[PDB]
């Protein structure tokens, strides 16, 4: 699980979701209604979308279950180097917004190093929330040799302790209200020198509203 | 025996969680792990037929 981090309250986190195929692999964010917005190598041809999750395992009453219509990822995905990171889910049909079920913010901006962000994923089994801070891109470079493009950043701390893992994938990384990261990769969890790395969502705005308002 | 089904089994970076076949040398047979969901090598399995076919 993530490790360092903390249940999240029941349904603070309502933008969250879980990615399901016959068990959880991956999760995501509801960025509107009808659209889920994750990372390209949690692609699976067939997707089921629950939302209004706190135990994954066990039917609370406020959640609901879609269906993928549409899965698009990020035209210029590598397998490899993991740049471009990102991909659209459009739902079967729009979910109702509630208490429990709402949409997250896209960037304003790329927020700066330093700002605080809370991180969420479920790698009973309930969902985990972690506070950490965007590290500078220098620091980032440093752990990840010749590894880190400019659509990525990383998230957490040069000292391990505080990590996301497996399972979180797709998984948001909202700061100040705006989703700025989702869960990518990083050698192992909460290693020390080898922070989390993320994908960096504020350079995707445009691509996300053309894609959206294209289908 | 191929040397690559010797091998442990490989998660690798990504934070995806894939269960995956891998043959358990230790064991004499295929066994699941949780695959990250990139970079895989060889010793990954979608299926125990494959892996046990392939490495048994
Ligand atoms: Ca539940």
């Amino acid at each position: 699980k993530i490790v360092g981090g903390y249940t999240c309250q029941e349904n603070s986190v309502p933008y969250q979701v879980s990615l399901n195929s016959g068990y959880h692999f991956c999760g995501g964010s509801l960025i509107n209604d009808q659209w889920v917005v994750s990372a390209a190598h949690c692609y699976k041809s067939r997707i089921q979308v629950r939302l209004g999750e706190h135990n994954i395992n066990v039917l609370e009453g406020n959640e609901q279950f879609v269906n993928a219509a549409k899965i698009i990822k990020h035209p210029n995905f590598d397998r490899k180097t993991l740049n471009n990171d990102i991909m659209l889910i459009k739902l079967s049909s729009p979910v109702k917004l509630n208490a429990r079920v709402a949409t997250v913010a896209l960037p304003s901006s790329c927020a700066p190093a330093g700002t605080q962000c809370l991180i969420s994923g479920w790698g009973p089994d309930l969902l985990q929330c972690l506070d950490a801070p965007l590290l500078p891109q220098a620091d980032c470079e440093a752990s990840y040799p010749g590894k880190i493009t400019d659509n990525m950043v990383c998230v957490g701390f040069l000292e391990g302790g505080k990590d996301s893992c497996q399972g979180d994938a797709g998984g948001p990384v909202v700061c100040n209200g705006e989703l700025q990261g989702i869960v990518s990769w990083g050698y192992g969890c909460a290693l020390p020198d080898n922070p989390g790395v993320y994908t960096k969502v504020c350079n995707y705005v445009d691509w996300i509203q053309d894609t959206i308002a294209a289908n | 025996r191929p040397d690559f089904c010797l091998e442990p089994p490989y998660t690798g970076p990504c934070k995806a969680r894939i269960i995956r076949y891998f043959y358990n040398a230790k064991a004499g047979l295929c066994q699941t792990f949780v695959y990250g969901g990139c970079r895989a090598k060889r010793n990954n399995f979608k299926s125990a037929e494959d892996c046990m076919r392939t490495c048994g």
